[PDB]
């Protein structure tokens, strides 16, 4: 046992979660089965008693030596030393949960027998519960397998609250009264659990009610298995378009751009360039655009995302290390990424130099029709933009995009910008242009 | 003699008072107009009840009459041109259509139509009022939508369950199976047999289940397919309903875990290092878990200039009295420090100016513990606090050193830090009337240089 | 003469020529289906398919004669609207639909986009957008349960009647001989299998049982089509309340999380109750963008001339002086209580009040100098001297129209006699007070 | 040789491959369910199945020879794809989907539909590749449907087999009576049970035995979970159908609750939506920056160049000097639709842009009376003046004249600054825009 247990690494936390979990789903998915059934005979009873008491060890052992450990913030730093921890655990909302479920009336057995009513203060635990699914669902990688999984456990389990309370109506009715309850001939939970589909599906099929308290279950349940249906469909729906939001959101905008293309009449190829623009992007980024995913964030994370994937690629090239750290800093904030199609012409000899290419996961091509010297990823080229004002020079070769080259672009404009901020760097760049 | 103020909450008590016996009216009426049992067996207290709903109506239109209105942004109190603007509205017509005496056509016709006071249905818009003004003030809005979505299908179910009493009693009882049965019968003749089991009818027909017993008569069968593409209709409200309630509850969550995946991919594709993988993702934990994830800027662009200006008070100034600086700085600047802040929130182990840049922002800190540190690693010379400021030399561009205008040292951030950004270009906009600042901050880089 | 496409009597044909084809779906598949409704109104049937035939004859005619838009113009040439109209396939449909047991005449049913044009047409030009739809989300799944029902007669007539138990049965006795007891039975019969309810007999013979398979499948579609189009109803009928309580949320959690004084809470509440109340939740620059600029003109000198009446100093400003500022004046709302400009500050801002009552104040002190109602300005003499003149208040719920710098500064180019008269009098006033 | 999985020859391999997966899945499937099916046509499923074999082989011999896409350009080393189809598990999914187990019993044969992945592919490319993509889509979520029918109709019929024939009143009635032994009958009855108990409709006989009604609760269970979640999605992709539509109707039932709300007159009102029938009519709806700002320059201006070129190439001065410069303000143009009667320039306002007629008449008109001095059809220019701001003319810096709108006319707005900074690097066609502009002023 740590000393102080945190929620972010602790698979350990999370296999205590995991149990606390299972003995709370122990106590609310057997105290109305073991209420309503008669499985709760005297020959079962070592069972349900040993397991009743390996619950509540759970529930005690999480109440004294688990939560008073959990690490939490406070003014901004975290909090380990124990003695606040221990009065931050004290005075929340979960310790008067779980102490107003740990009251142990076990002591009512000898009262008035044996009875799991006064065993349903044991529900009350649902935060762990809750905390568990956040838990899981933070360290999973496609959440919403465990999302419908978790849905479809919702239904089963409202589904056998249902069949228990079906079970009780029956009891109270008599067993085989009317046609209505439950006559007694098979597994008694399998037929209750069918009564309890039919009804709070809403599929009918069954009996019909007979006398009053039978009409006003049957309304009441349907009235309930209504909403419940609809909750199933709304859920079921909202999960899985949580799931697939990003590849339906890129489909659409690839159908807007499919449509708009032949509803003003483009050529083949054109629209054949398009399409292997999507498609590879998709097969690429996995997102439609990357900066509109940074300008959300705020500036500093957006610097060091920008600095943790750039860095490589603008010290890997030797032209680059007489700069200085906050040009560098600026300049990888500001580069904007784009993606050539494979045959293009990034740069077509005659035309004015105004942007300045850094080569990431691409093969380029300097050209006549000769080759001059092939770019492999990480290079540089269109350096001859750094004097050029206004008109300046020309592009002095064909480079051709060779394969799918995703160059990161820097302007012109921007570079002399900033650039007139630092003589040391503008001389040292001018040098080696000389 | 007082006027009320129709946003008062007086007037919202008045509201409930009068909403209460509305929808009493709407559902018991409708109720002992069909059944004639119910109507016949509690006549004494339907009796006292129908007085009660007549003093609330005309206690009512006396309200209404002395209720005031917003013009020129001013509320009148003038009576008389209170009762004018009423008398010239279509809810005085509606409310002397639903007052009239129809006590005289209750002892005229001699207590077998209660038919004689479906013009007390007519004031369902002061209903409609009172559940609008419920929604705009309660605090749990999906649980009063799905409690008013419940009462308006329940209303409803219980219309439609008189409606086919009504429909069986006019074509008979038990002649055939579709309709209610023989009521002579004594199983068949309770008044609470015959409500649940016609209750039981409409909710099997209305929620398109359907257990019913099949219609013989072709007026049973018109009333029957009438009555299903109705049920469809409002089991499609319901469907679609609950999605939207369902929606309302977790967009944020939704649209929060949206962006974490996002951002999630993105950094699974640049191959980023998987400190900063954990750093980042903890730091959307902490925005999640810290009840601020939207930026305020983004929260108050919908409100007014001064609203705005004293809700940038009211969080801002409890920590910008903690300072060391403003005691000889004026309130002009404070009120204008407090229209340039925007705040960013920082990570542990996070810096925010190195040794020797070119910085050109401040900083106000805010329930954050910030250290200047030096390039060895941890040697923290002062720990920084809630209401101390750094970085205010490097933008006037003062000299008195060797350095000019470079940030001096290191300034890490130990804890969840929480600033408030001001750079040089606003605040050397908004700050050009007030030479406190300039006296207060030549005296820091005095002293910052006396200590360099 | 040209009939223009966007008229009102081109709407008036569209209903003249959408009654007679929502005829010949319904009654033709009635008629060819039911065998009797045809064999008894002979003469009602022919007179009316007489009438139905002139109205496809005179919009074959109105289409050749309706003119249509090339370079932003009318096109009144006539031979150039018959080559254009016959060399699409429009025509091509009408003249299919005008080639002369009622199951002859289904060629009739070729004219559905005049009708789907009718519907496009007042769902743009009615004042009840969302009850048209739901109209016409009834009229569709009506067509549909009548088309099924006469398409189950079909089938039992086909196999024959009262054989099985599925069928029809036999139409030689009198209680299912009627014909009003056969539409109505089936139109019973296809509402139970179209909306998935089931009460009806079970198949026997294999083609009955492929006949329900196949209907329940296309009710399945058609009941989720419902849901679809219901659920979209409601979105889009409550999406702008749902957006401003999301705003109230939003600002009412944010408050929660900063720990807002009740006053100004309380302040926020009557603010959002006010908007409520006086039905400000619109938002005129977020709505007004997709009308072009003069449109956007328009309107807003509409509004403003109404507004701009009422003032005495600046009405010499007519056409271009106010047409450049209906285009940039834009409104601030202000509470009761609130100070428009203190003593100390600088302006920026020059205001036009219309509903509202502010009135001049001292210093700290509540003294009526002058009550400015709907009829002055105010704001003007503090931007073209130093400070504001002296403390203004707000009495109520005022309505301010305020005015940048640029805004006057642009202004003061056009009509400068009127604006040196103004700021004359500014000088005025300043020479008044000190 | 290497096949592009890009190309249209691995299309068309991907649909040849695709017809004996879904001819595995369900024809094999329903067939093995129907023993007796299987013992009527019995030549007829052993060629059928040699068949799906063979291209079985030859899809395991294909896919050693397709090309992947490392550093962006296409491998073609075959010893490299070799290895790197054997280093993943779609290949160990073709090797169990490739062994001889087999003529009595074809459920030996069920390794053959572990090729899903194929079929699922297939979808996805013809899905991106085809012009009716919502419809393909419905169309894919309607073929699910079908095939978990057949696939719950077979499993009906099966257990009902495993427990006995007629016994009870749930299960499939008495083979040996003529009127159920059809096998006709058989799978139409199974169709309709197995339809009915997935839509949840539920008018089937109901169980008697234990085993029964698990299966049936079971089959619920999938048929609410299943058909909640593919005919929801249905409905979703309604949505998607008529959702242009639908938020152009949001913009026009915002707007006329906006002036039913303010009390405008009708003539505006009238005048408002005469203009949105207009632009509903002529279908100039749709926001061509909005909609095309993910794509890049180069791709942005091809669309444009090839959208605009019929009335961009009526150029005179600007239409051979520099096409990079053409394609760069074609980039940055911006269109706007203006209604007919109205002023696009006046005199004395201050010029911020510059408009290229496209599609529409303008007419210079005087001061104060309507004379039309000239007409500009498309191609023309005008208001360049005023972005221009040269010296040595009469130089008022406004509007020069009145240009007024004789039908529904299209410009192509762009901003001053924004030829500014396009003509900062190319000053040669800023110098002859600067001549004309000179010769407009010596005329008046
Ligand atoms: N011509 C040329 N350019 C190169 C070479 N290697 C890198 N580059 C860059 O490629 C360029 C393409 O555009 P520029 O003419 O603008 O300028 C050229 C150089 O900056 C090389 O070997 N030849
Ligand atoms: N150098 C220094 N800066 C301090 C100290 N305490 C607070 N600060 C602020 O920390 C700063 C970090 O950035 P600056 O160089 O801009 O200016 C410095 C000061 O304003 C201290 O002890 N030394
Ligand atoms: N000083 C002053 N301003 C007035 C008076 N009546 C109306 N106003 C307006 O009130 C103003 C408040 O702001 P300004 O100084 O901008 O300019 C002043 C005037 O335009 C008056 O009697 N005195
Ligand atoms: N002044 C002027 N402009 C003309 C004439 N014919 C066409 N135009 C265009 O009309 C214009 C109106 O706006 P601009 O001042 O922007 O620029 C002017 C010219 O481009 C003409 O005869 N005189
Ligand atoms: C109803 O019951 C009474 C007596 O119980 C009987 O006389 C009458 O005929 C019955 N009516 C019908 C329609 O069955
Ligand atoms: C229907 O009834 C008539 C006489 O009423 C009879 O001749 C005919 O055979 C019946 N139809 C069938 C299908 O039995
Ligand atoms: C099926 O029919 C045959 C012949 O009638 C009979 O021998 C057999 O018992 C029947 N099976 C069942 C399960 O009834």
């Amino acid at each position: 046992l740590p000393n102080s247990i945190d929620s972010y690494t602790d698979r350990l936390y999370l296999l205590w979660l995991l149990l606390v979990t299972l003995a709370y789903n122990w106590n609310c998915c057997f105290i109305p089965l073991r209420l309503v059934f008669p499985y709760q005979t005297a020959d079962n009873i070592h069972y349900w008693l040993i397991a009743d008491i390996i619950c509540d060890i759970i529930y005690l052992y999480d109440m004294l030596f688990i939560q008073p450990r959990l690490q939490f913030v406070r003014g901004g730093d975290i909090i380990v030393d124990s003695n606040e921890l221990r009065k931050h655990y004290r005075t929340s909302t979960k310790f008067q949960l779980d102490v107003a479920s740990i009251i142990p009336f076990d002591i009512c057995y000898l009262f008035f027998g044996f009875n799991p009513m006064f065993r349903a203060n044991r529900m009350l635990k649902y935060t762990s519960f809750f905390e568990f699914n956040h838990h899981l669902e933070s360290i999973m990688d496609k959440a919403y397998i465990y999302r419908v999984i978790r849905t479809t456990g919702y239904l089963l389990f409202i589904l056998h609250i249902n069949a228990c309370v079906y079970y009780w109506a029956s009891n109270y009715e008599g067993i085989g009264t009317t046609r209505w309850v439950y006559d007694g001939e098979g597994n008694e939970y399998l037929r209750c659990y069918y009564w309890a589909v039919r009804t709070l599906i809403t599929i009918g099929g069954l009996p019909e009610p007979q006398t009053l308290f039978e009409i006003v279950f049957q309304l009441l349940n349907f009235f309930s298995g209504v909403f419940v249906f609809s909750s199933l469909i709304g859920q079921m729906r909202d999960v899985i378009g949580a799931a697939t939001a990003n590849q339906n959101y890129f489909r659409a905008c690839m159908d807007d751009t499919i449509a708009y293309m032949n509803n003003y009449s483009i050529p083949k190829l054109v629209q054949k360039r398009v399409r292997t623009w999507y498609e590879y992007t998709w097969d690429s980024q996995r997102m439609l655009d990357e900066s509109d995913l940074l300008k959300t964030l705020p500036t500093t994370v957006q610097l060091a995302l920008a600095i943790d994937v750039n860095f490589s690629i603008i010290s890997k090239v030797d032209l680059f290390k007489g700069c200085d750290t906050q040009m560098i800093y600026d300049m990888l904030l500001r580069l904007k990424s784009v993606l050539y199609l494979p045959g293009d012409f990034v740069c077509k000899k005659g035309e004015i130099g105004k942007e300045m290419y850094i080569i990431k996961h691409g093969e380029v091509q300097v050209l006549g029709t000769k080759v001059l010297v092939t770019l492999k990823a990480g290079s540089v080229f269109g350096e001859i933009s750094l004097l050029a004002a206004g008109g300046g020079n020309r592009r002095t070769a064909n480079v051709v995009a060779h394969g799918f080259a995703n160059l990161l672009t820097l302007d012109k404009k921007t570079l002399q910008e900033i650039l007139v901020h630092y003589p040391d760097s503008e001389r040292i760049l001018m040098k080696k242009a000389r | 003699a007082i006027v009320v103020d129709p946003s008062s909450n007086l007037y919202y008590r008045w509201l409930t008072a009068i909403a209460l016996p509305v929808f009493y009216n709407w559902y018991l009426l409708i109720c002992r107009a069909c059944f004639d049992e119910l109507q016949s067996e509690y006549l004494m207290l339907w009796l006292v009840l129908d007085y009660s709903a007549d003093v609330l109506y005309v206690l009512d239109v006396l309200v209404r009459a002395r209720t005031g209105f917003l013009e020129q942004g001013l509320m009148v109190s003038d009576t008389n041109r209170l009762w004018q603007h009423y008398k010239t509205t279509t809810q005085f017509k509606l409310d002397v259509l639903s007052l009239v005496p129809t006590d005289l056509a209750y002892l005229k016709v001699g207590t077998n139509y209660p038919e004689v006071r479906f013009n007390r249905l007519l004031k369902f818009s002061r209903l409609f009022e009172f559940f609008d003004r419920t929604e705009t003030r309660t605090n749990y809005p999906n649980m009063f939508r799905i409690g008013n979505l419940v009462l308006y299908i329940l209303i409803i179910i219980h219309w439609n369950a008189c409606i086919y009493f009504a429909i069986s009693k006019f074509i008979g009882f038990g002649t055939d199976s579709w309709v209610y049965p023989n009521i002579s019968i004594p199983e068949h003749g309770r008044l609470s047999r015959k409500y649940i089991y016609s209750l039981y009818w409409s909710t099997l027909t209305l929620t398109t289940i359907g257990e019913t017993p099949p219609p013989v008569k072709d007026e049973e069968y018109l009333f029957v397919v009438v009555d299903f593409l109705v049920g469809v209709l409002i089991f499609a409200t319901i469907v679609g309903n609950v999605g939207s309630m369902i929606s309302n509850m977790n967009a944020s969550r939704a649209e929060f875990q949206a962006k974490i995946d996002s951002i999630k991919q993105y950094m699974q594709f640049r191959k980023v290092t998987k400190d900063l993988e954990t750093r980042v993702i903890r730091w959307f934990d902490y925005l999640w878990a810290n009840k601020k994830t939207v930026d305020e800027k983004e929260v108050l662009k919908s409100l007014p200039d001064k609203l705005k200006a004293e809700i940038a008070i009211n969080v801002h100034l409890d920590t910008l009295k903690k300072v060391r600086i403003f005691q000889d700085c004026e309130a002009g600047l404070l009120v204008e420090l407090v229209l340039k802040l925007r705040p960013t929130v920082f990570s542990p182990g996070d810096y925010i100016c190195k040794k020797g840049d070119i910085g050109k922002e401040m900083y106000i800190i805010n329930e954050g513990k910030l250290a200047v540190v030096a390039d060895d690693g941890v040697t923290q010379f002062v720990v920084l606090s809630d209401g101390s400021y750094f970085g205010e030399i490097s933008i006037l561009n003062i000299k008195g050193s060797k350095s000019g205008n470079r940030r001096t040292a290191n300034i890490r951030s130990i804890g969840y830090s929480d600033l408030f950004c001001l750079s040089k270009d606003d605040l050397m906009e908004a700050l050009t009337e007030y030479p406190e600042a300039k006296k207060a901050l030549e005296e820091k880089g005095r002293q910052i240089l006396m200590k360099d």
